[PDB]
DNA sequence: AGCACCGCTTAAACGCACGTACGCGCTGTCCCCCGCGTTTTAACCGCCAAGGGGATTACTCCCTAGTCTCCAGGCACGTGTCAGATATATACATCCTGTGCAGT
DNA sequence: CTGCGCAGGATGTATATATCTGACACGTGCCTGGAGACTAGGGAGTAATCCCCTTGGCGGTTAAAACGCGGGGGACAGCGCGTACGTGCGTTTAAGCGGTGCTA
């Protein structure tokens, strides 16, 4: 294979992640494993998220992942939710949670 | 003009993971944001590590430890393994 | 005739607005507001319609986050009704000014 | 044409609707003005910054991007609009 | 004689806000630090400045925290801080969940 | 060890904190709190040391950690 | 030098080095090490100002960390700037909540 | 015995410029040096993104300037831009 | 593509009426903290001792920037159809209705 | 003759349908960013020496931690008053729609 992506057996474009790291003034020089590693970690996470979004889409009987589905995904996962603990998703909405003391007895 | 995007790679991975499932324009957009955010966050913190250690170059050792600061546990651990795997895979091939 | 008891429609409305994602502030008022404030910083500014929409997305998120934490403060005080002083405690603690 | 008092566009039923998605059941009457107060300090912050980007980009039009960069600056990162 | 309950409290507040000396004696703290780090990596050494740095950062943080805790106590028409305050403080800070 | 963080020490911090009256359960609560704090800071710190290939955690690792965590400290080589 | 040529006390050279080496951009203008060294100089003055004041007020010829803290937390604009900074040996401002005071 | 740099001496000179008959402790000197480096990063950093954001390769006094306007509170910014624009023009005088 | 300007449509906002159930002010009790005197631990300081590790130095070679020529990965562009939004009828749930039936 | 509980209505939500529309997802073709191959140069890694900083262990006074005792005032729970805020309806206002035109 020609694509460095294939050499790494990755979906993400390792050539892109390589250009970016240079046109980005993070350091003089960039290693060759760093793009690879990063391009992969990017993939793990998009996968990790898309997984939970799809499930969210499924319960809501839907073919197509819309941001509510990403939002539900993110704030239901303790850990993803913390990675994006200071982030807003356009059209997210919030998690259904109503405080106890506001419920009738 | 050319507006680059991770729209294809995100599709690819979605198809790998939920093959009967499509993404909306907005959703894509969001996804597309998330990749870029985590890119900088990682890349930046790696850059600090090079600097802190009087070092001129960001190697995957940096990108790794960057990851160990940025991500929460289970996410970090898996991501690390996932990452150092494709490097190993990449060297040999 | 018929009359839902006090607090009954509140609970309903909460559930309504917690299921959806559509913006809660009306679109036009919102814009007029943003154009004002921006004018008073620099005259003769235009906006990408998506740039307003960004600020609103960002605005509502904040306020809903805010009410969340306000609400906690009401409840902290063995109360159920939110009050300016509640908001005020949330912002001091958030370390806003 | 001149623009005046627009914060009162932020009607009471809306400042209500937000509070509901916020999990609030009972709203004190002195809340609606405090919220407008807050929303204003909020918009004045994002737009002071949005604008500073717009001025630097030497532009007369404020873009979705200037907004998004501002939010990021103020630690209120936003996905959905570029960036 | 006897000073009325709470009056040395006020006097002590005055004394500590006037001083900048550290309030946890170094060695227990130091031993706490080494313990916690051992759990992350074995056979480790600390620079004495590295321990001070931690100490300053931690105390300053806790004081700040009591400040905000204390406001919650007060918000609840109380005068005694209680764990339920800290939990609210931190919750709103977004430290705890 | 943790209980080495004495009641009176915790009392002083709350005094400098502006606090007049202290419940009994606070003291222990404070401890979990302080623990969580150091952990996170020392986890990040050590990670810097592990990456610097050193057996000696420096002040700068600490300082870098506090920055990471948005609790910047001055006076140890900013 | 250039500190001279710009009436600055702050090392205009040092600064130009640091910008180039600290990986902020490919190239680095001539004005910027000067503009910045100045802003750095400006702000260190405002602090040294109000701290010194504070050391006078607290009756000492030498500035200790506290005097910095007092200068900083009492200044509304500086305090914001250093909103997320703990200053070693700063202590706190004296502030006791009303309802805590005796009747 | 390694030659570690700082801003110490310049902090002092400026101290004299404002409070001629006043001195400083080492402990506070560190704080002044920390303060300087922190502020230097924050401004430099902002400037850096500014360039990127605008698809441009150079950090000029202008970039620094607007960086300052995002980083600083209304009044402190105001004076800062002064001293900034001043020392620059005064610099471009001499050669 | 941002602003401006217009009018057909109506969903939302406003304003007022009413009373319900919550904010808060009062009380009243019970105990959990503060004060303070004395009894118990280990913090601290000063002093020396030993080797780990970090700091500095000189050397070679692997790795990365820089450069060129070569071409399909990735983009915009165009296009056709089905997921999903919208409108309208209908069944299922409950919050509060007004009655009877239970007990004094 | 009266209080509580039961039944019953009407209200909103839930859902089923059919229905119409435009956005995603696809295929086609055109180009720019990555691949490929090569060089030359300096970073970093490694090994070789150094000494500084850290740990450690020891013993003296000395403050700080501890612990208990006793009673005061603050927490908290109960109650009741007074009223503000939720609800509903009729009235009123301007948002949202899509449609056209102009130049920044």
């Amino acid at each position: 294979a020609k694509t460095r992506s294939s050499r790494a057996g990755l979906q993400f474009p390792v050539g892109r992640v390589h250009r970016l790291l240079r046109k980005g003034n993070y350091a003089e020089r960039v290693g060759a494993g760093a793009p690879v590693y990063l391009a992969a970690v990017l993939e793990y996470l998009t996968a990790e998220i898309l997984e939970l979004a799809g499930n969210a889409a499924r319960d809501n009987k839907k073919t197509r992942i819309i941001p509510r589905h990403l939002q539900l995904a993110v704030r239901n996962d303790e850990e993803l939710n913390k990675l994006l603990g200071r982030v807003t998703i356009a059209q997210g909405g919030v998690l259904p949670n109503i405080q106890s003391v506001l419920l009738p007895k | 003009t050319r507006k680059e995007s991770y729209a294809i790679y995100v599709y690819k991975v979605l198809k790998q993971v939920h093959p009967d499932t499509g993404i909306s324009s907005k959703a894509m957009s969001i996804m597309n944001s998330f990749v870029n955010d985590v890119f900088e966050r990682i890349a930046g913190e790696a850059s600090r590590l090079a600097h802190y250690n009087k070092r001129s170059t960001i190697t995957s050792r940096e990108i790794q430890t960057a990851v160990r600061l940025l991500l929460p546990g289970e996410l970090a651990k898996h991501a690390v393994s996932e990452g150092t795997k494709a490097v190993t895979k990449y060297t040999s091939a | 005739p018929h009359r839902y008891r006090p607090g009954t429609v509140a609970l309903r409305e909460i559930r309504r607005y917690q299921k959806s994602t559509e913006l809660l502030i009306r679109k036009l008022p919102f814009q007029r507001l943003v154009r004002e404030i921006a004018q008073d910083f620099k005259t003769d500014l235009r906006f990408q319609s998506s740039a307003v929409m960004a600020l609103q997305e960002a605005s509502e998120a904040y306020l809903v986050a805010l009410f969340e934490d306000t609400n906690l403060c009401a409840i902290h005080a063995k109360r159920v009704t939110i009050m300016p002083k509640d908001i005020q405690l949330a912002r001091r603690i958030r370390g806003e000014r | 044409k001149v623009l005046r008092d627009n914060i009162q566009g932020i009607t009471k039923p809306a400042i209500r609707r937000l509070a509901r998605r916020g999990g609030v059941k009972r709203i004190s009457g002195l809340i609606y003005e405090e919220t407008r107060g807050v929303l204003k300090v909020f918009l004045e912050n994002v737009i002071r910054d949005a604008v500073t980007y717009t001025e630097h980009a030497k532009r007369k039009t404020v873009t979705a991007m200037d907004v998004v960069y501002a939010l990021k600056r103020q630690g209120r990162t936003l996905y959905g609009f570029g960036g």
